[PDB]
């Protein structure tokens, strides 16, 4: 009959419940992200970001980059994988510094934040190179 | 409800009676499919009552037409796969008669009045005014028309395995 | 009230008996169109023309089919009216050709006059003041007689007129000689 | 009993369906348990049909367009790396599907979670969830009997029609 | 053929045929409310949404026809 | 789930007389002639206004009953059938005279049975001016239904005032039943028999003449 209401019954909030803000789908997914996960320490959270994102991260390098067609078109594309993590890093880190000022485990902390961002460098470095070894041997 | 009588002992099960014979119990999973069961139990009653005389006259007896004869067809087994154009004009006018049905199958429940089973034959008027012994007339009909569906089983395949006349071998 | 022609069916409303040829024959109920310029008047005047030009069309193709064609129209020589069309227009096709544009001023004259015969109410359908002999003077008694003779000959004569057409368009022989041919044929 | 609050199936030509008398004395818990089995089947059979009705006769494309005229042989050719694949991801569908289930408003066929919008009191939303059940309950068994005729009598198409 | 057959569509002085105010309003799902209601009155009122779709499809239209006339030959 | 249309097809209290087990259909009551209650698949109670085959619904309100049109249809059904199955056998010579028409297109050298007749003269051209002469009267005689449709004429169904003799002029009404009874009983006989003859000869088993089989 309507499955269009506005969002936690508030009708002049910017925002609309629609299957595909207010579904069961989206609403159990979402909360089981590492993002949103209930039971997570802060370094736990961002080693599942890492772990995820690291991974995925190398198929482009290793595939499309300019050592493509070489014996060491693997560790080219680790190496640029590695070093585009860095950069992540480094935008996590210039975040942290200005977004959160001086609860532990709450993600939104200067304390926490540190946590997340060594979590994902220590993840997305790990998983781009359990990535560099399923696809050697 | 006519049919739950006995004494009628059930063969290789000797503790069980016919009497209320129900060990899946239809009779309390649905019971409002009860007139519905008792419509097909005689329809498969009348049915296998007449394949049981039909398995054993054509065995002596043939209609006089020279497609039908002994030389023709000697088993009576194969005769529906061997006379297609004699089994289209049964099943074309049972077609016809199971339609006319269909309105008295959709009113099966409380719609009307008519008891399942009953289709208001009786041209010889054979059945029974008083009331306690057209019970035992129903429960005639029912007794032979349920031996009769264990027979033409019976009848089938003890001529399948065994080809051979009448009672068998 | 029943239809004299149709007995089994109601008379039309519109229709009462008192046009010429009115038996109550409209089982259809074209007689209750009033919509896309059409309506009784016009139905009427149609009928009426359908009547005068297909009795003139059947004495005109049995008066060059008995006695031949016109002198100056000589070149026809075919006893196919619809075949014999084709001869004057090769040889002098601007009479027909002055006709056409003759009958195009006359007509769109009577377009006129028939709608505006229907807007107002000094003109009957088919009325054009062509009494010349006068026969609509007196005994109007006699003179509904004529008024139901036309109609009753036009409307005869719009299947003879739509038949010679269309048995001269297909059998390429003539009017009177398909009567011939159908004499032996259906002889007993 | 349970078909009381669950109307859902319940469709002309018969009433409540159920000769064996499998819903009687059942509890609330297993019934649920049943029209998940019977939704669950229902769309996997209309996306079965769907799946065996392209590949029989059109778009069989790609797998470099090889491998498949006749769905069943098609099921071979094809890597088992690319099947357990298929396996692992529906069961990652499967198990964000538990989570839906436990949840406190949770209807017994209700992955996307409609119930948030609308209940079963509005008979527009009945009536199309009873033409999913329909046409699922239908292609359960016109799966069944396709994929018997393409096992046994050898045939993968339209088998009443032509061809 | 197909265009004479198609202008019998609508509803006028004779009962049969469509009304395009009835088509619309009954054109309505559980994701768009009223659905095209009131979309009638728009296109019999407003002069501009009625050029707006007009413009929109003779644009699209001469586009169509550009393609068309390259590709198969006319003349 | 919803209350069934069943219940406003049958009587629930009769039953039909030809057929007992079945209740009787609403609209058989037993007025109509050849009225023995026989609709075993209840198609007089079907509630569409079958009118609209000849002018639409939408056209304007207006609705013929069933038992109407059904009658309108059986007669005319009967009365077709009834020449047909005569016109079949006369031009057969099935009752002495081979009845041609004096014409040597229907001559029994051009078409020597009635069975090819049909396929002869479509080509010819006797077929299209029957189906011109035929649907004359069929838009002048069926116009009268959509009149029955809107409630303004109170003809019976079949009933032209086509009594040229006048066997029912000063007659009752049990025996202008009867002579109803005698055309609808004829009619629906010569129906069956003009089915017997038009399919006998179509098998290939053959005899195109009489007696056709
Ligand atoms: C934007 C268009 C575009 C694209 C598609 C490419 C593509 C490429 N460039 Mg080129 N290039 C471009 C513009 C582009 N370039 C521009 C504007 C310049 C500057 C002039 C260059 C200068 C340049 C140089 C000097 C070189 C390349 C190279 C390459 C190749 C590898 C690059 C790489 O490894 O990135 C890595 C890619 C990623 C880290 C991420 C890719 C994006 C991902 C896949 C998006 C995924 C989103 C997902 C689908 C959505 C969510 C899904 C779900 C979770 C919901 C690749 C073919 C290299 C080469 O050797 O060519 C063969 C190389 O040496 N480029
Ligand atoms: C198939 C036809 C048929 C039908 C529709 C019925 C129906 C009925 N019987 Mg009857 N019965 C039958 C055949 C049938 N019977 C036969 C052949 C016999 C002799 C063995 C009996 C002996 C009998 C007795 C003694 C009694 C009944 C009674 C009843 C009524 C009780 C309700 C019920 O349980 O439904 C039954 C539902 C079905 C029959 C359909 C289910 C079919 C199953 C699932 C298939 C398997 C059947 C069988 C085991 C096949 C074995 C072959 C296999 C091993 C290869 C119901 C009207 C009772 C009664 O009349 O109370 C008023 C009663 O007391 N029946
Ligand atoms: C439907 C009427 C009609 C039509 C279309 C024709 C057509 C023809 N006739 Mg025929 N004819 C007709 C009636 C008709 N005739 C009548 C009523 C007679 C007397 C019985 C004849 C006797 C006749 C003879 C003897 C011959 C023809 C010939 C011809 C052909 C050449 C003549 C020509 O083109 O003149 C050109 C047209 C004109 C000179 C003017 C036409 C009349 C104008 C438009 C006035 C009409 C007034 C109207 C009748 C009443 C007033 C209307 C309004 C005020 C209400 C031509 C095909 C000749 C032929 O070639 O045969 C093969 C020939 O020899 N006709
Ligand atoms: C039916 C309509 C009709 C048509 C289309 C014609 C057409 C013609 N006639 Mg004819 N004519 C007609 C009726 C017709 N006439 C009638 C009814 C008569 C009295 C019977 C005549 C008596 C007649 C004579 C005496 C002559 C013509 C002539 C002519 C031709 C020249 C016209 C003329 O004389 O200019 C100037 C022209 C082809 C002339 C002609 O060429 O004859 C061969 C000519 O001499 N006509
Ligand atoms: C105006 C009326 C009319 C008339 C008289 C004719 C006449 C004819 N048309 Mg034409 N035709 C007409 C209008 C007419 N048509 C129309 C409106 C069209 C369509 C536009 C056609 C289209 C057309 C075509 C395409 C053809 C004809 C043909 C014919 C001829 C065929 C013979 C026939 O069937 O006669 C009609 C037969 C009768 C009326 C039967 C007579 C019934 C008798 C009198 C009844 C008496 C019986 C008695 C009571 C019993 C007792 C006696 C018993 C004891 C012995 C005939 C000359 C054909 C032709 O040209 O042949 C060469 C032909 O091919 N017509
Ligand atoms: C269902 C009725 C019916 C039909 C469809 C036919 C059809 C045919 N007849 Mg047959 N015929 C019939 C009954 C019928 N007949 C009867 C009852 C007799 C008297 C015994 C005949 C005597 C007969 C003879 C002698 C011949 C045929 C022939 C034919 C064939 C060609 C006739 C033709 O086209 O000329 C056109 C016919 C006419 C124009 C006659 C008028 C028809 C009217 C307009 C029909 C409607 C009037 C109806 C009787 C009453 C209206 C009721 C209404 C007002 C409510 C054609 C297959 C011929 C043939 O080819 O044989 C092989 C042939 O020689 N018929
Ligand atoms: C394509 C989507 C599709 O057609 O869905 C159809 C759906 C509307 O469906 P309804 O059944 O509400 O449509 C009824 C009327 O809108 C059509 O007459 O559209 C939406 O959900 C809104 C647009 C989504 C747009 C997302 C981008
Ligand atoms: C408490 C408990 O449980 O104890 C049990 C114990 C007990 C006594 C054992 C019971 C039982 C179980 C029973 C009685 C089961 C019996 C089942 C039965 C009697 C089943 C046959 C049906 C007839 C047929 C199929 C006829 C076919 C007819 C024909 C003509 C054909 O064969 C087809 C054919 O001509 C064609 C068309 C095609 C060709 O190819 C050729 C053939 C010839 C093949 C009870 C009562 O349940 C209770
Ligand atoms: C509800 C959807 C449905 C349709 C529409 C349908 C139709 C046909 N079935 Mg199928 N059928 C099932 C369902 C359906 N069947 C199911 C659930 C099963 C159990 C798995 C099943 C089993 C068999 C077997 C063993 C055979 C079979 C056949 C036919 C053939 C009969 C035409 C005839 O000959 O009168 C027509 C097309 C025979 C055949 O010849 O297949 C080509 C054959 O041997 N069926
Ligand atoms: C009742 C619903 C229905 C279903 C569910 C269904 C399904 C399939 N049809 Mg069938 N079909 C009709 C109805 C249905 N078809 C109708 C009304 C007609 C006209 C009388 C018809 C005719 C043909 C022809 C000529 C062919 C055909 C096929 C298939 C095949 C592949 C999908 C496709 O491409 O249509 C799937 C199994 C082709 C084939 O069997 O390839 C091996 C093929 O050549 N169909
Ligand atoms: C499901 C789904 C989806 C999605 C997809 C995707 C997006 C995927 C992704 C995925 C991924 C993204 C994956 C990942 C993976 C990862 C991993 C598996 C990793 C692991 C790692 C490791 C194991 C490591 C370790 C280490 C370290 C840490 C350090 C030391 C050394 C080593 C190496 C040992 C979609 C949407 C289509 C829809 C449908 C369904």
């Amino acid at each position: 009959a309507n499955f269009i209401k506005p969002y936690n019954d508030d009708p002049f909030v910017g925002h609309l419940a629609t299957p595909i803000t207010s579904s069961a789908v989206t609403r159990a997914l979402l909360k089981n992200l590492p993002a949103y996960r209930f039971g997570l320490t802060p370094l736990l959270r961002g080693l599942e970001i890492g772990l995820a994102h690291g991974y995925f991260l190398i198929g482009p390098f290793v595939k499309l980059g300019p050592l493509r067609n070489s014996d060491i078109a693997l560790i080219a594309g680790f190496l640029s994988t590695i070093g585009l993590i860095l950069i992540l890093t480094l935008g996590l880190t210039i975040y942290g510094a200005a977004v959160f000022n001086s609860t532990e485990t709450t993600l939104q902390t200067r304390k926490a934040w540190d946590q997340f961002k060594g979590g994902f460098f220590v993840g997305a470095c790990g998983s781009a190179g359990f990535a560099l070894i399923c696809l050697s041997s | 409800m006519v049919g739950a009588e006995g004494p009628e002992p059930i063969p290789f099960a000797p503790s069980k009676t016919s009497k209320n014979f129900d060990p899946v119990g239809f009779a309390e999973r649905s019971p409002e499919w009860l007139p519905w069961y008792r419509e097909a139990e005689l329809k498969h009653g009348r049915a296998a009552m007449l394949a049981t005389v039909g398995f054993v006259v054509p065995e002596f007896i043939r209609v006089p037409g020279e497609q039908f004869s002994f030389e023709a067809i000697p088993k009576v087994i194969d005769a529906h796969d061997a006379l297609p154009e004699s089994m289209i004009q049964i099943f074309g006018w049972i077609s016809f008669l199971e339609a006319c049905t269909f309105p008295a199958m959709a009113g099966l429940g409380g719609k009307y009045d008519r008891k399942p089973g009953d289709f208001s034959f009786d041209p010889l008027g054979l059945y029974p005014t008083d009331p306690e012994k057209q019970k035992q007339m129903q429960l005639a009909e029912l007794k032979n028309g349920r031996l009769a569906m264990i027979a033409i089983g019976g009848m089938v395949t003890g001529a399948a395995v065994t080809g051979h006349g009448f009672p068998y071998l | 009230e029943k239809s004299q022609s149709l007995p089994f069916m109601n008379r039309p409303p519109l229709l009462d008996g008192s046009m010429a040829g009115d038996v109550g024959f409209d089982p259809l109920g074209l007689s209750n169109i009033d919509d896309v310029g059409i309506d009784l008047y016009w139905l009427r005047e149609a009928e009426i023309k359908h009547c005068r030009v297909a009795m003139l069309a059947v004495v005109g193709i049995l008066q060059v089919e008995i006695f031949g064609p016109a002198p100056g129209c000589e070149m026809a020589t075919d006893k196919c009216q619809m075949d014999a069309f084709w001869q004057i227009w090769g040889a002098h096709p601007q009479y027909i050709a002055f006709g056409l544009i003759m009958i195009m001023m006359i007509e769109m004259i009577s377009g006129i006059a028939t709608t505006q015969g229907r807007e107002s109410g000094e003109r009957a359908p088919g009325d054009f003041g062509l009494d010349p002999l006068g026969y609509g003077k007196g005994d109007a008694a006699g003179y509904a007689r004529l008024q139901a003779q036309e109609i009753a000959n036009g409307r005869l004569a719009m299947f003879a007129a739509a038949g010679e057409i269309m048995q001269g368009c297909t059998t390429h022989q003539g009017a009177l000689e398909n009567l011939m041919t159908a004499l032996r044929d259906n002889s007993f | 009993a349970w078909k009381d609050e669950n109307i859902i199936g319940i469709t002309a030509p018969m009433g409540f369906f159920d000769p064996l008398g499998l819903s009687s004395g059942k509890s609330d818990e297993v019934m649920n348990l049943y029209r998940e089995a019977e939704l669950k089947h229902g769309r996997v059979a209309m996306a079965a049909c769907l799946g065996w009705y392209i590949t029989a006769a059109g778009v069989h494309p790609a797998f470099n367009s090889a491998l498949s005229s006749d769905p069943l042989e098609a099921a071979k050719q094809l890597p088992t790396v690319g099947w357990l694949q298929f396996v692992l991801g529906c069961g990652a569908i499967e198990w964000l599907a538990q989570q839906i289930k436990a949840r406190p408003g949770y209807q017994p066929g209700d992955i996307l979670g409609a119930a948030y919008w609308v209940d079963n009191s509005d008979e527009g939303w009945v009536d199309y969830q009873n033409k999913e059940i329909n046409n699922g309950r239908l292609a359960m068994v016109a799966f069944m009997g396709i994929f018997v005729q393409d096992l046994y009598f050898g045939n993968y198409g339209d088998q009443i029609f032509r061809n | 053929v197909l265009f004479i057959v198609a202008g019998h569509m609508y509803r006028t002085n004779w009962g049969i045929g469509h009304s395009m105010k009835e088509i619309l309003e009954a054109h309505k799902g559980p994701f768009t409310g009223e659905g095209h209601k009131g979309l009638y009155e728009i296109l019999t009122t407003s002069w501009h949404a009625q050029l707006a779709i007009n413009l929109a499809m003779m644009g699209s239209l001469s586009i169509i026809v550009a393609h068309h006339m390259y590709a198969m030959p006319p003349y | 789930m919803p209350e069934r249309l069943w219940d406003s097809m049958v009587d629930k209290t009769e039953r039909s007389k030809a057929v007992p087990f079945l209740p009787r259909a609403v609209n058989l009551d037993g007025s109509l002639p050849g009225d023995v209650g026989f609709d075993p698949f209840y198609l007089s109670s079907i509630p569409k206004d079958f009118s609209g085959f000849i002018q639409p619904p939408q056209w304007e309100e207006k609705g013929i009953p069933t038992l109407y049109w059904m009658r309108e249809a059986e007669l005319k059904h009967c009365r077709v059938a009834m020449l047909a199955w005569f016109g079949w056998l006369a031009t057969d010579g099935a009752f002495g005279v081979t009845l041609r028409f004096p014409g040597e297109i229907y001559s029994v050298e051009n078409i020597p049975t009635a069975y090819e007749a049909h396929n002869a003269l479509v080509s010819q051209g006797s077929m299209g001016f029957l189906l011109l002469a035929v649907g004359f009267i069929e838009f002048c005689t069926g116009a009268v239904l959509v009149e029955v449709a809107k409630g303004a004429s109170d003809r019976e169904a079949g009933d032209f005032k086509l009594d040229p003799l006048s066997f029912l002029k000063g007659k009752s009404e049990e025996e202008i039943k009867r002579m109803k009874t005698r055309e609808i009983a004829n009619g629906r006989l010569a129906m069956l028999a003009f089915g017997g003859v038009a399919t006998q000869t179509a098998l290939e088993g053959g005899n195109h003449a009489f007696p056709y089989f």
